[PDB]
């Protein structure tokens, strides 16, 4: 009846819960205390990945009233962002579909 | 019980079924470029190659400009790869595929500076160290730098003419290559654009036939595929160069890039100086930290010379791309050093005098020992064709290398029976369920709660033995096998699964912390994080910030692990 | 042989002479054992590679006979076994003609992914913490 195929090492108390652990667990030893020297890579990937988002290379955008408060008169603009096209690139690098946008 | 609502939130089920290539590779140009940028780079993971209108036809971004501009972002990354597709009875339009180790500039860039801080030997200073990583940032966060660019930019004249003398360094190290068609194409088509060619290039009506003209075009385009990847490989024609009454420049007209292979040889030396470190005490293993050191920057290529990647491996008479290998290392007489030149580079400090002790000041018989010594080693470091000349092979270090690597993994994520079980299974050649009790001797109890513990993995192989000829494996016992290349892929999966989960976390984490993060990192604000913030909010921020402190060197130290199985 | 028991592989009793057999190599092997690893990584010596560092298998079934710890005679053939059972584990190292080295014990003993017992987990309720086995 399905009910009686059990091997003899097994026990019928282990069987019937099942359901398993929410995460498999084993704490793998690459967690291991921090040092100076780690630190200061975690400290220069920071500044890495935050230097290309500060900087022109984004491409990944997608208080917009129609009228201009008389503060934004004569305001401090927020900043002049370099274009794609205001980089020089070498153009034998790119291709020619590449070529209408940058500034030639 | 947990609840299903409670799992695939705090339980991360959803991830994985994520293949690690697209994962990963997605994630790391979602945190860096940009989300329409990953977004392409994630669609032509998913179909290799595919054409712009392909992209317009299959993201939500339809817009021609838009995605002109973030594929030109993604190719000044070096992360594509493009090629235009000539059809002869209409227009032609070029393809796009992605550039895979392109955006290991982008992930080993901590790294990469790392070494560019450590390998230099005037490293004291704290002004150089300071610009060398400057340059080295700028490098890599643009991609190909140009002095022609930075000359100009900088505003002091002595400040200009050491940027210009740092370079000349920099591309005879091979830190930095001069970017062309080569880091653009693929390794196929480069082939077959050489493998064409001298099939039409054949009159007609000769003496030979199929077989024997087949085996001549192809010689001839390994011959010239060799040397068009061997002239812009290693090369100096940009800083060749030397005006009247002035230093040696280099072409500042020219792009220059920053490349990967000897940075990752750079990388692979310092591993196997970490397995001495491990392996040897530390008066010779720091001599061996050095030995490696004279010939990594010359080293040769550390899996495939790219003339394995786009053609088929061979049908009959297979042996031979293995047998030019191991032929050029034994070949190639700058790899291979004597005493006398390994000790004008030791170092003050190094004495290597107490290193010997041959019964139970720089002397060129001691190092020539301890050279000796390594290459009488159970692990093949080196290979001695001359007396007293020697060189490092790879034709037979790689496959024991792997398996050590690959076994003590198994080892610190199982059981002590565990990585004894995997050490006979791979000792012991087609082990069976007495073979294992005959060469272990061991409690079978836990000697198979461990194997199956083990058989999740691809760590061993399991087979069927019809004692019948219908196949049932219940009716008769069945035996064990090897197969380690099944178990050399699986640490790929699940080493590039973990990597995109330290960076998904690392994004969500900046997800749910942008705006403390924006006024995290404002000029005023920084340096001044004390002061003008919130106490709660400080806290918070500072608790996130060890966090993320926690995650990178996690990240960091993961690192050490991929490099290793990306080899051949 | 013994090793045949009760119909059982003797837990204890095998252990034992997994940790007797490698114990004398250990200290054979380098020019002063054990104690040349206790001053400290930069102070020990290391034998000439012409010498015989290694031991072969007449030595250590000397050793173990004379040193009557398994109350068992042990044939040459038996001897092999063992070291084909310690073979495993990372313990003797095989050369050619049966001669064994130990390079790394005394650090295992007391990334570098060769010995990690140096480095904890994170034994913390905290996150980022990574498993071999969440991708299965």
């Amino acid at each position: 009846n399905y009910m009686s195929n059990l091997p003899f090492g097994l026990g019928y108390g282990d069987v019937g819960k099942n359901h398993i652990t929410e995460f498999p667990s084993i704490p793998l030893p690459i967690n291991g205390p921090i040092t100076n020297k780690e630190r200061s890579l975690a400290v220069k990937y920071i500044n890495f990945g935050k230097t290309v988002k500060d900087g022109p290379f984004y491409t990944g955008s997608m208080t917009n009233d129609g009228i201009e408060r008389y503060s934004d008169k004569y305001l401090k603009k927020r900043k002049i962002g370099i274009s794609i096209d205001d980089h020089p690139y070498n153009l034998n690098l790119f291709p020619n579909e590449l070529y209408n946008v940058m500034g030639i | 019980l947990v609840t299903p609502e409670d799992v695939m939130t705090i339980s991360s089920l959803e991830q994985r079924t994520l293949n690690p290539d697209l994962f990963l590779y997605k994630e790391l140009v979602k945190a860096h470029l940009g989300e329409r940028a990953a977004s392409v780079i994630g669609m032509l993971v998913a179909l290799g190659r595919l054409s712009v209108r392909e992209l317009v036809e299959k993201i939500d971004g339809m817009d021609v400009d838009s995605v002109k501009t973030t594929l030109v972002s993604l190719t000044q990354l070096r992360c594509v790869k493009y090629l235009q597709e000539t059809a002869i009875s209409g227009k032609k339009t070029t393809y796009y595929y992605y550039n895979e180790e392109g955006i290991h500039i982008l992930l080993y860039s901590g790294l990469i500076i790392d070494e560019i801080i450590t390998q230099m030997r005037v490293n004291d200073e704290e002004e150089h160290k300071q610009l060398v990583a400057e340059i080295v940032q700028n490098v890599i966060s643009l991609g190909s730098l140009t002095v022609e660019d930075y000359l100009s930019s900088v505003t002091s004249d002595s400040m200009k003419y050491t940027i210009s003398s740092l370079f000349v360094q920099l591309c005879e190290m091979g830190y930095l290559i001069q970017i062309s068609k080569l880091h653009y194409t693929p390794i196929e088509d480069l082939w077959q654009f050489l493998y064409e060619k001298h099939y039409k290039n054949i009159p007609r009506n000769s003496p030979l036939s199929d077989l024997k003209k087949r085996s001549q075009a192809k010689m001839n385009a390994k011959t010239d595929f060799a040397k068009i990847i061997n002239k812009p490989n290693e090369l100096s024609q940009i800083l060749t160069v030397d005006p009247k009454t002035s230093l040696r420049i280099v072409k500042p007209t020219v792009s220059l890039t920053i490349n990967l292979d000897r940075f990752m040889k750079g990388r692979r030396s310092k591993q196997l100086i970490n397995l001495a470190k491990t392996r040897v005490g530390s008066v010779t293993a720091q001599v061996y930290k050095i030995a490696l050191r004279l010939t990594e920057q010359k080293s040769p290529k550390i899996r495939d010379p790219l003339t394995q990647t786009g053609l088929l491996q061979d049908l009959e008479e297979a042996k031979s791309f293995q047998d030019e290998a191991e032929l050029v290392e034994e070949k190639t007489p700058g790899l291979t050093f004597n005493a006398i030149d390994l000790a004008r580079h030791l170092p003050a400090e190094l004495d290597l005098r107490g290193s010997l002790l041959s019964r139970k000041p720089h002397s060129a018989s001691l190092i020539n020992s301890h050279l000796k010594i390594l290459a009488s080693s159970n692990f093949p470091f080196l290979n001695e064709t001359k007396p007293g000349v020697y060189y490092v092979p790879y034709s037979k270090l790689m496959p024991v290398l792997k398996s050590s690597v690959y076994e003590y993994v198994i080892a610190s994520t199982l059981g002590p029976s565990a990585m004894r079980l995997s050490r006979c299974i791979r000792d012991n050649k087609l082990v069976s369920e007495k073979i294992i009790n005959s060469t272990a001797l061991m409690k079978e109890k836990d000697i198979r709660s461990t194997l199956a513990s083990l058989i999740r993995y691809n760590s061993v192989e399991i087979q069927e033995v019809p004692r019948t000829a219908d196949r049932s494996a219940s009716r008769a016992v069945f035996l064990f096998r090897c197969k380690e290349t099944h178990s050399y892929n699986f640490m790929r999966q699940n080493l590039e699964w973990n990597m995109a989960n330290l960076l998904f976390k690392k994004e969500k984490l900046k997800q749910e912390n942008s705006t403390l993060l924006k006024k995290a990192n404002r000029d005023d604000v920084k340096g001044r994080e004390n002061e003008l913030l919130l106490p709660s909010e400080l806290n918070q921020l500072k608790m996130v910030n060890e966090r993320e402190l926690n995650v990178f060197a996690r990240l960091s130290r993961l690192l050490s692990l991929w490099e290793v199985f990306q080899m051949a | 042989g013994p090793w045949f028991t009760d119909g059982e592989l003797d837990i204890e009793f095998i252990n034992s002479l997994l940790t007797i057999v490698w114990r004398f190599i250990s200290e054979n092997t380098f020019p002063n054992g054990f104690k040349n690893f206790e001053n400290g990584p930069k102070k020990n010596v290391f034998y000439a590679p012409n010498v015989k560092n290694y031991s072969t298998t007449q030595e250590i079934l000397e050793f173990i006979t004379a040193a009557q710890v398994a109350n068992v005679e042990l044939t040459p053939s038996n001897i092999r076994s063992l070291c084909e059972v310690l073979v495993y584990d990372d313990k003797l190292e095989k050369v050619t003609h049966d001669c064994y080295r130990v390079t790394l014990e005394s650090i295992l003993q007391m990334f570098s992914i060769f010995n990690y017992f140096k480095m904890f987990p994170a034994s913390k309720h905290d996150k980022e913490v990574v498993y071999f086995d969440e991708w299965t």
